[PDB]
């Protein structure tokens, strides 16, 4: 039972900072890499960031390059996405997703499991 | 090749590779570290 | 990166019929492409990964095929719970999703 | 004489917890990594878990991911397998296996020494 | 991960003949493949590791060869004790076993 | 807001060594490779050197092969270019520019973000 | 490596008119060619990358086309702020830059 | 003057135990790890065991794994090698060898200084 | 692990001439290889460590070179005391010795 | 210091059936963990100490195991007098107790 | 040792709004970083210690989080008494303080 | 009710010595280690010295190494700080701080409980 | 261990200009490289430690830079008391010094 | 004001023993590790030995391993160096050097503070 | 405390042969372990104390050794009066004995 | 036994300011140290005993402090009638005195 | 208890030369080690007590030192009266003497 739950959502003004958290259970968290997926109605699903198993490498989408920061802690089994300098393009539902159902060395980058999603709206 | 891509490939496998050797290395330095 | 388009936008199929969904990439994605099922109020679910392999717990009713720049997803016998919107992802180069094709009652 | 002896087998009910222990002798225990191998009649042999020499990393199979916990104690020379939320599909014989006959950096992942195995069956 | 298949399921050879067991992988596993011998009531025993190297204590009768996706195990002249079920494992990517090939009397 | 600032400019005599530093902010520095671009009046833009994401592979132009050394410090987000044995042909505007706007495996080597540049003059 | 040239050296086009620039390479560069905007005292700005794709924030007014050894950069309706010198670069084999073509008022 | 003098050799019967000792002088004993090297005529030299500077880690060869036990005493500058369950294959000359001429982090595992050797024969 | 071979088994050279000894590894050991000299009744003495670095007290007569799987030890002008059996060790993966090459009078 | 959690809060078991209890620590505790049994109206009684060592006079029925952050208390054949609330204590960093898990009739 | 910086220097937030204070270390401090609150004329008060744990008596309004070299202190619904200067300290290597960030009325 | 009060403040000339004292109450004094913390307007908070629970170990900051001396008297519940060779840079407010809220072996070095502080000014 | 070399042996500069001294290591020392200045008859003085950090009391004239195997010591505008020998040390692996570089009046 | 002064220098014959002593003041002596550094004209600066803060670990250079001995007395703030079996190669000026300007866990091994040096001559 | 084990329970050696006894401790004992010799009807006699030191009056025939958790007692050439039961004690933590190993005629 | 040293030997001050007198012992004296004041012509007078306790009749102007090996004597507002030489005694181990220090007009 | 050893047994030093004696301990004796001088027909005379402190009436010529397990005695300029046998005692644990080192004419 791979369960992913999100939190930290709400309403924020443009130009401020918001922090999202993602709690994962039911699997060995430290052995797998995690993602963040953005769903903007009228645009579809949009990828945000991916973090390695130990946090050694972090990659971000072009639209969020230099503004978003992804982080993880393996002692609490939780995933963080620090969102600074939010813009009105950033309104969407953010999904916490795990990479792959299992380990296949030549097949990785698809989201085996997803969370229910937290809703983040920026406005005045 | 000067025209090879210098940027990191994000499509690399992020999961821990279970085929890494679980045995402890006998070739590790047995001498005390003066540094 | 790679531009994904899905055609047609919507399909109307009665229960028990077969449904064909097409996914096309601007550039070659080889055999790295996943399909997702999203229902209103629910998170997307992984049905097919790789190019044809099926995720655990997914019935054999779902079957995907194709490689390169032309990919298709076929529902052999569509049931009542299969009415939803389907997204197409490539993960060979970057991480891009498709606009989504909706399955609607006929 | 690499002698591996499993223990803690028996019959339990689905949804309960079972624990298998493996007493290893005849070699330097803390220098090698151990595995658990499961043999289901009609299916063959299937891999369960692996643990590093010092217990740093632990990897599990997809079918037992998040339900089984592998552990070790280099002081009493034992390997443990905690089985929570057992199901009907988990009926088989469990073997305690050692990785490799000797150390080789480029060659690891094969079971050079097996234990006699213990029977674990779940039913009502 | 990698699905391992063997053919034929059973081989009938009288003692003194030569028996060949084949192992095939869906994708290349290079030169990481082990052969195990299991007799009824006994735990599997490692015969060959790598692609050809023999475990200590194994007679030169057993000869492993092959690489990539086509592997084979050759028993040059079987005794009575060489009658058992043989399993093919790949440990290049994951840890998967073959279904098992049985050698019996002819 | 990819901001690249160049420094280390000035006037040096022929046969001496100067050091240029390029500070980068607004993006994940360690995930991209940076370049050095030379602009000479009456000649146009000229490529100098390229560095990998971790500095593993370095490639220099023929006009500066064996004399210029490129380096990087991912812990400080700075790009360095050590120009030893400078000559009168090296007087130009030097540009620190990042490779590509975003990651594309089949498209790399074009310059998305440029710095304001620094002036190095070699004369007596 | 690949010798890069641009023609004509300068163009005199009134505001609101269509301005065309030509870029020619000695050897084929396939689909790896970029255009840059050089204003006096300002660093080059990436307008078009690869063959035709436009950088983020660049208006649709800038249009690039061509492949192989012939590439063109066309401005549909030249505005006031676009009066500058444009550079043509290849990155298929090495890194070379063109002499540069300056746009001047007519 | 690194001087290594072994002792404790002699004649043994198969299945019995012999304890070799190694006296070290002329260097800081506790700062270096020590090896055991065995020379069999017709086979050549072959490594037996190694111990860390503080005796934390001990590694043995395949042919001696589980039967030979290496120990050290930093307060008496002595290296021991307990050889239980001896076999006729263990008849050879045992050398006490120090690791490395001097501390190099990337270069360790060669025998800078050897002892004169001791003879252990296993026969009836 | 890695097997170590030396060739030829015995080298015959008269004093004053250059004698070359060779060492080969089954798998690459990079540049972690030590040479030892053993005289009858004497413990081996470290001549070279690494791939070419020479131990203290060893004359510049001994010269080693090579990397990967091919290693050579060269005695520029062999003296009377240089007649012995030389062993080759690799410490990159495990600790394995070569059979040994004997240098004798002509 | 160390936050100690027990799960589940209450387990339903019948006499003769094997009952298990789980204890979890926020951080590493190694092998310093004691189990106490408290009956209604009575002071807690030390059953297990260390990680598995049994207090004098405690029947071999009680079996504890685990190390680090996963500790379990197992009753092989739970009798009638074994119905009580069991507490989990760590003494590695400070002295903290768990909330306690109660076993009751089924 | 480790140089600590804070951003922005000052924040202007009306009561009831959420105010975020950031902190950065020159080198990694793992999860050893505390936050202090100082009112004019008063000694600093420990709000959050380690990385997130809250000192006794600190309201749930104060929320600390972060690890490595990026730390933030979030005040969910800032009241009238929460206007002060906040200090960021690391104690992983040495004992250094940040320059301090002042929270002011909007 | 842990109350920390200090004394010994005042005005001293440069090159002279000053002694600060700090009285501790409301906790077991000998079970905890106490710090001294320096606050200067325009520079912020600064660490000065630390002493162990039994006064075995003392560590001072670089700027005060060799001039300041920390000491404690577990029988009188007092903390002292001898400040010899005072310089103009030492004008500040000095706080008596206790280490940690409670004993946590892996978390210590933060000042949970502070004192009101005394002002020490060095000038002519 | 690691052998350090400095080039040139002597550099001649008059007071007021820019002087650069280079230090090179055989193997990578990351960012652990200290510089020392020794006047005739005096003990060496630590100018720069780490790779660029300046010791307390050192004027901002002395600027250090470089990492790995290529290091430089730069003097912005040399005074008269800066004429001395400068040593290069690495403390990543062992403790070795460079031969020293002389700066003298031109 | 950190002052290091050496003594025990002079002229000795080869094969004899000399004892150098170093006096330290102006800092907490027992909190830092001390070094001996050698300067021979024509060779450059050379390291000799190092001792931990409490004298638990002692490391010597290859050229002096087995002959020299470093010690310390934290109650007298003095550093010693017993030079047994001296040779003509040991003629040089011996400096008393302290490690690091201040405590940094990831940056140690550089000689922040040096003594004036003492001259040891070995000849007949 | 520490459970002390000896193996084997009985040893058979002819006079003039070498008899070796083993003693194992559950936890580390370092160098605090004594050996006692008890003859039938007599009190135990202290042979070894510490780890190897020999009690006054004990001939150099008895040689104790070992440290940590592995201890051995060696009788170089056993005579007739050396037939007895040997007990192993540790006094590092508490005072525990071993079961005792008997030496018997062959 | 224990040797006492006083620093400085003489201090120069004008009436009305604060005077500090230091006493240091080679070995620990705990808290048994007395201060004496001797004017020219008569016997020393006991000012302070213990470590800080003042003799009956001594004004609160005389303040003593310190323990172990460091001791100080501080006079809050130094007056004229009290210009004299001050001695430091330890009575924990033996009975030794300091060399004595003098306060003088400035 | 503690075994005292001295090396070399005899030292040959001509008058006017510096003589050094060594004393080594099996276990650490801190700084409790006294040196004695015995002339033929006379009782030993205490030269040094502690580790370096000199007995009253002993010329400053005799300078001893050392702590832990390595102790030395140095005679700065040996006279004719300094020809004798010198004994090393430790009184940290028990009262044991050394074998004695004799100084004779050269």
């Amino acid at each position: 039972q791979v369960q992913l739950v999100e939190s930290g959502g709400g309403v924020v003004q443009p130009g401020r900072s918001l922090r999202l958290s993602c709690a994962a259970s039911g699997f060995t968290f430290r052995n797998f890499g995690m993602h963040w997926v953005r769903q903007t109605p009228g645009k579809g699903l949009e990828w945000v960031a991916v973090i390695w198993h130990d946090g050694s490498n972090k990659f971000y989408a072009d639209s969020v390059e230099g503004r978003f920061t992804i982080s993880r802690d393996n002692s609490k089994n939780m995933i963080y996405l620090q969102m600074n300098s939010l813009r009105v393009e950033d309104t969407a539902i953010y999904y916490c997703a795990r990479d792959s159902l299992f380990y296949d060395h030549d097949n990785s980058g698809y989201y085996g499991y997803w969370g229910q999603g937290t809703l983040v709206t920026v406005s005045s | 090749d000067p025209n090879a891509n210098p940027n990191v490939d994000p499509n690399a496998n992020p999961n821990v590779d279970p085929n890494a050797n679980p045995n402890v290395d006998p070739n590790a330095n047995p001498n005390a570290n003066p540094n | 990166q790679i531009v994904m388009t899905q055609s047609p936008a919507t399909v109307s199929v009665s229960p028990g019929e077969r449904a064909t969904l097409s996914c096309r990439a601007s550039r070659s994605v080889t055999s790295k492409l996943a399909w997702y099922q999203q229902k209103p109020g629910q998170a997307p679910r992984l049905l097919i990964y790789g190019a044809s392999t099926r995720a655990t717990g997914i019935p054999a009713r779902f079957s995907g095929s194709g490689s390169g720049t032309e990919f298709t997803l076929t529902i052999s016998s569509l049931q009542s719970e299969d009415f939803a919107v389907y997204f197409c992802q490539q993960y060979n180069n970057g991480f891009t999703f498709g606009p989504g094709t909706k399955v609607d009652f006929k």
